[PDB]
């Protein structure tokens, strides 16, 4: 799956975005089981069927909330002719903050998802635009 | 990497003994004892030469200086070494300490007979100095050019510039 | 005979399985026992008999003491087997039918060689010296009373530490 | 000896599952613990023994010892927990999350 | 193999004498026949209660003395060492803890059956 | 951190069983001792990133020799070509390989 | 990161080249301050055992402030040694790699431009 | 107890770290964390009471599994090398189950569950003990390997114990459970730092190390267990209340205290290697860190909360603190800044 995290930067922004819409649900997903996998877990369930609904649960709101962080930035990125910009990447995360607060049912978590999830992606396209490398090997 | 090189059949070829471990542990002392040097020239090569392939020669002399000491068993007194060798194959140890008359009447046989003496109790089992004329390898097990270690810094301990040099840490 | 140990693996392998899937303690150390006689037999089989014995020994004393602690205070009322519960024994089979589809697919996938089908039995003992004394298992163990006599020393020191250390946990 | 070394790593894997998935006994989480020993014990051994390592033959019995020793501890814990409750029970001893 | 096939065949001989147990004589099996003994009385527990041995403490002393067994077991042919005088001097030490050890649960009252 | 007691006093605790060329019971080996021997002979002086930089062919050697994975394939390769021949028909084993061999000492 | 270099005896304090170097001069602001927290040391342990703060205790003061500057001073020989060797290492390094290290040449601010940002 | 088998077990205590610190053989340091392992569990259970008991169940279960991946480790590399050293060709599956297991020995997140339970329901000198003896061991088996790591892996470690330490410190309100949590938070930054530079996680742990003895040694004083306890000090030992609150303050990471100076020197090392993103997290977990313990100064140095009758009985009473031991690492714990460049090696 990396050659697949690699297959979502193949391509500029504004192009594919099915592809990194996919991309991005299938990372989001992948985020989502692994938390479902904690929780059930550290706080068991009363039955095998609450977990698994649960599991689900969690499973599809991270998947949500990846699908729509891709899909509003690749429209962004479509609507104005500039791809290179973390302005798109703000606006997806804030749509993907709000897509949390919507699958909790809280215009508080909606806001504040919002603001935090904006601000990571526009830093996480910062990092890519200026090649942060996160967990570098030692050099010095 | 490169084509492995070992002999043919044709110089792997030689006279084998053909003679059994109870018939050669019999005579293991005075076989031990007659021909050492060539024995001992054989595993001088050996141990500097790892390769077997180059102790050929030296292998065959071996068999060779075997073959000529069974021989003259054969020919000089051969049923009193007979019955000594089919005492030792007897037990299931092949021990010499069941049957040391029949080791008498063999030893008296060499001694009377061909002179030989039957080394003692701890002869055969010190080091021997063989001497040869096979040149020493100078390169046993083949090894490459060892490259050169890092190159250390020589000079006099002066102290650190402008002291640590740690922010605003003056001294 | 030539995938005798092969067959021994496996059947460790088998034991380990059930010591996880975890019965009543008292089928634990029947697992375990069985599993340390296999072992012992695998140790033999691929050289000396000391180390085998060694554990076999060791186990049989500890399974032992094992045995009476579970019929002392790990024990119920109704001590499960294996077929209190279906699941056990279909993850049984499950991860049997697990073994023999991973070792096939490493026997189709032939490059790295970790397993093979046809060169199995191949590659047991791979160099021995012929002519020789003094070679087995045990003069190594030997070799801790006059080579690794600070092995010697931090095994004896550790008994010893035990022994008043579960009086001191025991105590009450 | 590869395949062997493959089936005594799987072994030792599995022991570890066994010791990480708890089932209401620490006797069989002990015993889990000392499959996991004995599958490095005969790991160390075929290593030892395939590569002629007579020198390095004292680790198996080193390894021996002390995990007779962390047994022998596991024993003790374990007669304590029975002392207390009188059950052994890894979800009856929970008492200190708060 | 000659080993093997001994103990293959002495435990097809157990097998055999216990198929032969089983398969022989004539069958007649009812409840009373086939509950537990208990002297003629039926049982008060279920005999799979809690036993509470008295020895633990003597069985953890039994483990780490077994594996002191291991440790002095490799003698006959540390023996045969080129040095002698570091291995007796290791014997000695190694015996000489393990009955130390020996005496301190002695004094400790440890090997003593706790009730 | 890794303190150095043992070279400091000029004791050797565990020093001497380090690797497998290193002080065998009675006079042993190791199966792999030249090879290991080479490779840390080369490796002495100029350790970590050059030692693996430039021994790398003599580590290659003493991984081949321990581990055999190369001889393993080259084997299996040949008796998959013989067993393919087998099948095909066009290949007969000598006597000395299949059957009966003349037995030398 | 000096552990490997050559010549680094193990657990060694003070090797002979340290005797190369000029040792502190015995009232610097190093140990001025050591004997200053060993004196404080000494007037908060008297402050805790509820003793007079300075009236109690002037022997252990006193085997506060000495020990607080007597291992202060070694100490300190010690960091200026390990220093000057990491400085010597570097300059012997930079001699052996003179490729790595060009002397580079700045030019004056007459050929650069530098561009001007009006605040206007 | 017993004279003897305190001076053996104590001795063991000490021996099992020296061993692994002092020996080249990963076998020896192996044997030296089951010393270490093996000698501590007789300390923790000693009241025998059910926490004592659990507690000691829990670590020995934890200790002893984490014990047995090294081992494993130890034989996977000893089959691929034949030596007994990672030395620079192993696997990195076996380099990131050495990481893994010592971080289960360390205790760092998500391994860090056992740590707060563990020391709580124990003894305030053992928790002391604990969490700084026990915890030298594997950091000198992981500076020991200080290449050959993987930095994606230490990074993330090292990241999730800053942020659950800090968190879990935030929720707390026993200190034992405090101070654990603490503990989780600084063995993070110590791993941050770890594959970089050995000297400065050999600092981290130094500062850490003279910063929760005095702690504990408090909280040995008047054997307050809780956030009360630890309030009605004013009526106690009121001339403890400037030295808790700096110490406080310190493992903080306040400046002017010398407690910043780990931090600070991870933060600019961490620069060095341009790994900004984790930097900074770290620092806002850090900023929480010092959240609950200024909380903790609130409760018992600059307010004074309401204390009881038999307070008065206990100012008649006297007392006894330990000399050369609390004094001396709370002064170098606090105002030891200034020899920054001399603490740095
Ligand atoms: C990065 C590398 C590449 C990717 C690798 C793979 C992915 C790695 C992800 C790492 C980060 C997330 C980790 C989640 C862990 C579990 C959290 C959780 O749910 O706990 C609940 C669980 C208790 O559940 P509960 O009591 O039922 O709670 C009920 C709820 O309150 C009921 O509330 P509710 O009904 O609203 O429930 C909705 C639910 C739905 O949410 C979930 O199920 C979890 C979703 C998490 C998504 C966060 C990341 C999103 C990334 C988007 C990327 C987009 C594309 C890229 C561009 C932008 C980049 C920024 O939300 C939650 O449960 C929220 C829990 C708190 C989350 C806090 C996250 C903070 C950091 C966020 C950024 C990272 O608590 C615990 O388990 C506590 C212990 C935690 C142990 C794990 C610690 C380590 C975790 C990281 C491991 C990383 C990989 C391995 C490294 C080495 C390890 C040895
Ligand atoms: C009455 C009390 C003093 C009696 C002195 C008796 C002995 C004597 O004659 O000493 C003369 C002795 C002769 O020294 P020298 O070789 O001629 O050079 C004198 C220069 O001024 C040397 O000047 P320098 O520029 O070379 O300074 C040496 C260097 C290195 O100096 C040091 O390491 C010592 C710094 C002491 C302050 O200083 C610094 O790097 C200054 C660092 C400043 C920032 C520190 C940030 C942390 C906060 C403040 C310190 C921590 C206090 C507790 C925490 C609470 C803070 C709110 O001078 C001193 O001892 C100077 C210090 C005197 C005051 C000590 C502190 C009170
Ligand atoms: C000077 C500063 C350092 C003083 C250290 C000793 C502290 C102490 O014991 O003070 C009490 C003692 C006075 O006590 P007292 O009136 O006799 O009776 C004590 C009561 O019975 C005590 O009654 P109680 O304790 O039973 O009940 C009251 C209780 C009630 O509890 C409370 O009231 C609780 C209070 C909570 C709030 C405070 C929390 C902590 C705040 C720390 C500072 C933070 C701000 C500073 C800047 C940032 C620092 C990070 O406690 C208190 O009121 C606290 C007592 C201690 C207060 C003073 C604390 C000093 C250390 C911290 C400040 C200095 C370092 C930072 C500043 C550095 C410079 C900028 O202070 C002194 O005697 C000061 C020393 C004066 C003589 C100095 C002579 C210097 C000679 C130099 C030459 C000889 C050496 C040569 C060396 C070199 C040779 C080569
Ligand atoms: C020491 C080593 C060897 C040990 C094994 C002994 C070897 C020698 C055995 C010799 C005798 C073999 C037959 C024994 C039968 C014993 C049981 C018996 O009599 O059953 C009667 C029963 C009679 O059956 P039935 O038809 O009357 O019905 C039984 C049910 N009732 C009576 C209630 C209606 O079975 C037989 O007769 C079976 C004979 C089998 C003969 C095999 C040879
Ligand atoms: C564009 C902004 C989208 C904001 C979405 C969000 O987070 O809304 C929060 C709200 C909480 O729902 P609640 O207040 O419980 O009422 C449900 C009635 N719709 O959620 C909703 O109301 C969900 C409405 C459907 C999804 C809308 C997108
Ligand atoms: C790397 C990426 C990391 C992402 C980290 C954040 C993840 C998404 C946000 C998760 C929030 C979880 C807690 C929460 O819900 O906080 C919102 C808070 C409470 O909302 P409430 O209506 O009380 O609902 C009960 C909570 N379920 O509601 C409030 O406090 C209301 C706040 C409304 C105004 C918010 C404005 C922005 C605030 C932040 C500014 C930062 C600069
Ligand atoms: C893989 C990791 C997950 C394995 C799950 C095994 C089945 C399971 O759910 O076990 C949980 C059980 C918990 O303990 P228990 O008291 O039985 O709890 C009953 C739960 N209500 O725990 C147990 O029963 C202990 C189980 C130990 C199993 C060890 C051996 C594992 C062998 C299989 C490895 C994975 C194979 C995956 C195959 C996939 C399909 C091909
Ligand atoms: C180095 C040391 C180890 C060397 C090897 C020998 C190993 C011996 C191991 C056991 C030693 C234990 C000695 C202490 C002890 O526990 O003694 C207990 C014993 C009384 O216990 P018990 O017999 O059970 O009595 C029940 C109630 N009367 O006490 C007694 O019976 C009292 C005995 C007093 C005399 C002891 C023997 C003296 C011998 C001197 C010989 C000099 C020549
Ligand atoms: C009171 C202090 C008593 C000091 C006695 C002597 C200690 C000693 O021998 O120190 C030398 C020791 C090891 O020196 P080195 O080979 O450089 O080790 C690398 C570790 N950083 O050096 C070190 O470990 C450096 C740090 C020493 C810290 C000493 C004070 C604590």
């Amino acid at each position: 799956v990396k050659r697949f995290f690699e297959s979502y930067h193949e391509v500029p922004d504004g192009t594919q975005c099915h592809r990194k819409t996919y991309i991005t649900t299938a990372l989001g997903g992948i985020c989502g089981i692994i938390g479902s996998a904690y929780s059930v877990s550290l706080n068991p369930a009363d039955s095998t069927l609450e977990a698994v609904a649960r599991v689900g649960r969690y499973t599809f709101t991270a998947a949500a909330i990846g699908a729509m962080f891709g899909l509003t930035t690749c429209v962004s990125a479509q609507v104005r002719e500039k791809p290179d910009d973390p302005l798109n990447y703000f606006i997806g995360g804030c749509a993907g903050g709000l897509t949390l607060g919507a699958r909790t049912h809280s215009y508080g978590t909606a806001a504040m998802g919002c603001v935090y999830m904006g601000t990571a992606a526009a830093l996480f396209k910062i990092g890519k635009l200026e090649g942060w490398e996160l967990f570098p090997t030692p050099k010095v | 990497p490169g084509i492995v090189e070992l002999p043919t059949l044709e110089e792997l070829k030689v006279e084998e003994v053909k003679v059994s471990s109870a018939v050669l542990k019999a005579a293991a002392h005075h076989y031990g004892a007659q021909c050492d040097k060539t024995n001992k020239e054989f595993m001088l090569c050996r141990w500097e030469e790892k390769d077997p392939r180059r102790c050929l020669k030296e292998g065959k002399l071996v068999n060779g200086c075997a073959l000529n000491f069974f021989r003259q068993i054969k020919s000089h007194c051969a049923e009193p070494f007979t019955e000594y060798w089919t005492c030792l194959d007897y037990s299931n140890m092949q021990l010499f300490r069941h049957c040391r008359q029949q080791q008498a009447k063999f030893d008296q046989c060499v001694l009377d007979k061909l002179g030989w003496v039957r080394p003692d109790l701890g002869q055969l089992s010190k080091v021997t100095k063989v001497k040869t004329d096979r040149p020493l390898p100078e390169n046993p097990y083949h090894s490459r050019a060892r490259p050169e270690p890092n190159p250390v810094i020589e000079g006099d301990l002066k102290p650190a510039k402008h002291g640590t040099r740690f922010f605003f840490w003056t001294v | 005979m030539n995938n005798y140990i092969f067959v021994l693996s496996s059947l460790f392998l088998v034991g380990c399985l059930g010591l996880a899937l975890k019965p009543s303690p008292i089928y634990g150390g029947l697992g375990l026992i069985v599993s340390g006689f296999v072992g012992c037999l695998m140790v033999l089989g691929f050289g000396g008999s000391f180390l085998g014995l060694m554990v076999f020994l060791i186990y049989l004393g500890g399974m032992l003491v094992v045995f009476g602690y579970t019929t002392a205070m790990a024990t119920e009322e109704y001590p499960e087997t294996w077929g209190s519960n279906w699941l056990i024994l279909g993850f049984l089979v499950l991860g049997v039918i697990m073994e023999v589809f991973l070792i096939c697919v490493l026997n189709y996938y032939d490059e790295v060689g970790v397993i093979n089908l046809d060169g199995l039995g191949d590659w047991l003992m791979y160099e021995v010296d012929d002519v020789g004394v003094m070679l087995e298992g045990g003069i190594g163990v030997a070799a801790m009373y006059s080579c690794a006599t600070w092995m010697m020393v931090v095994a004896g020191w550790s008994l010893f530490a035990g022994i008043f250390i579960i009086i001191e946990i025991t105590r009450d | 000896m590869p395949s062997t070394f493959f089936n005594l790593t799987m072994a030792f894997s599995l022991s570890l599952l066994g010791t990480l998935m708890f089932r209401s006994h620490l006797m069989s989480t002990l015993l889990c613990l000392e499959g996991m020993v004995l599958s490095l014990f005969i790991m160390t051994s075929v290593t030892s023994l395939n590569s002629n390592s007579m020198s390095s033959m004292p680790i198996p019995i080193t390894i021996l010892v002390f995990a007779a020793c962390e047994a022998a501890v596991g024993l003790a814990l374990l007669v304590k927990v029975s002392n207390t409750y009188g059950t052994d029970y890894v979800q009856n001893l929970n008492l200190l999350q708060c | 193999m000659n080993l093997y096939t001994v103990i293959f065949i002495n435990i097809l001989l157990s097998l055999t004498l216990i198929l032969v147990a089983f398969w022989l004589p004539q069958m007649n099996l009812y409840s009373e026949k086939a509950n537990p003994y208990e002297c003629g009385f039926d049982p008060t527990s279920s005999a799979r209660l809690p036993f509470s041995m008295k020895f633990f403490l003597v069985a953890i002393t039994f483990l780490l003395f077994d594996l002191e067994i291991a440790l002095l077991l490799p003698l006959p042919w540390a023996i045969q060492t080129i040095k002698t005088s570091t291995m007796m001097i290791m014997a000695f030490i190694l015996v000489t803890i393990l009955s130390l050890g020996l005496a301190y649960e002695w004094t400790q009252k440890g090997l003593e059956w706790t009730e | 951190p890794f303190l150095d007691i043992q070279k400091k006093l000029g004791i050797s605790l565990d020093r001497h069983f380090m690797f497998l060329s290193a002080e065998q019971p009675y006079k042993n080996a190791a199966r792999c001792h030249a090879f290991e021997k080479e490779w840390i002979e080369c490796a002495h002086g100029i350790g970590g990133t050059r030692a693996k930089k430039e021994c790398k062919i003599e580590f290659d050697d003493f991984e081949e020799c321990l581990l055999r994975y190369k001889t393993m394939r080259r084997m299996h390769d040949i008796k998959k070509q013989r067993e393919k021949l087998m099948k095909e028909g066009k290949y007969t084993p000598p006597p000395h390989h299949s059957g009966r061999e003349e037995p030398r000492p | 990161m000096m552990n490997g270099r050559p010549g680094h005896e193990p657990l060694k304090f003070l090797p002979d080249e340290a005797r190369s170097l000029p040792p502190p001069k015995l009232n610097d602001p190093r140990l001025v301050y050591m004997g200053l927290l060993g004196y404080c040391t000494g007037l908060m342990d008297n402050m805790l055992r509820m003793r007079p703060v300075m009236r109690a205790g002037l022997h252990r003061q006193l085997l506060f402030v000495t020990s607080f500057v007597f291992a202060g001073y070694f100490y300190l020989k010690r960091q200026n040694y390990l220093y000057a060797v990491k400085d010597h290492d570097m300059f012997g390094y930079i001699k052996l790699h003179p490729e790595d290290f060009p002397e580079k040449e700045k030019k004056t601010y007459a050929e650069i431009l530098e561009p001007f940002h009006p605040v206007r | 107890m017993n004279p003897i088998t305190l001076a053996i077990i104590y001795f063991t205590i000490f021996l099992g770290p020296v061993i692994t610190m002092s020996s080249t053989n990963l076998m020896l340091m192996w044997v030296g964390l089951e010393f270490s392992l093996l000698a501590i569990i007789p300390m923790l259970i000693n009241k025998k009471n059910p926490r004592s008991t659990e507690a000691a169940t829990k670590y020995f279960v934890t200790q002893a599994t984490a014990s047995m991946i090294i081992l494993l480790a130890i034989v996977l590399n000893y089959k691929q090398l034949g030596t007994w050293m990672f030395q620079q060709q192993t696997n990195g599956l076996i380099l990131n189950m050495t990481l893994m297991a010592l971080s289960m020995k360390l205790g760092l997140a998500p391994f860090h569950f056992w740590l707060p339970e563990v020391t709580q329901g124990i003894p305030l000198h053992m928790g002391l003990i604990l969490l700084t003896w026990q915890k030298i061991a594997p950091l000198s088996i992981l500076i020991q390997i200080y290449p050959l790591l993987n930095s994606t892996i230490i990074l993330m470690l090292a990241i999730t114990s800053i942020f659950m330490g800090a968190w879990g410190g935030l929720n707390q309100t026993q200190m034992r459970k405090i101070m654990a949590y603490s503990s989780i938070a600084h063995m993070g930054w110590m791993l941050a730092i770890l594959p970089y530079n050995p000297s400065l996680t050999l600092l981290n742990l130094m500062i850490y190390i003279i910063l929760t003895a005095p702690m504990f040694m408090a909280l040995m004083l008047n054997n307050s267990m809780t956030i009360n306890s630890i309030s009605l000090l004013w009526n106690k030992t009121p001339a403890m209340l400037t030295m808790i609150s700096l110490m406080l303050l310190s493992l903080g990471g306040l400046p002017p205290l010398t407690g910043f100076l780990p931090k600070w020197i991870i933060i600019t090392e961490l620069m060095k290697n341009n790994c900004l993103i984790m930097a900074t997290l770290m620092a806002m977990m850090a900023l929480l860190n010092l959240f609950f313990y200024t909380r903790l100064i609130y409760s018992t140095s600059l307010t004074m909360f309401p204390t009881n009758n038999n307070s008065k009985m206990m100012t008649h009473q006297t007392k006894t603190k330990p000399n050369l031991m609390f004094s001396t690492l709370a002064i170098m714990s606090t105002m030891t800044l200034p020899l920054a460049p001399q603490l740095i090696t």
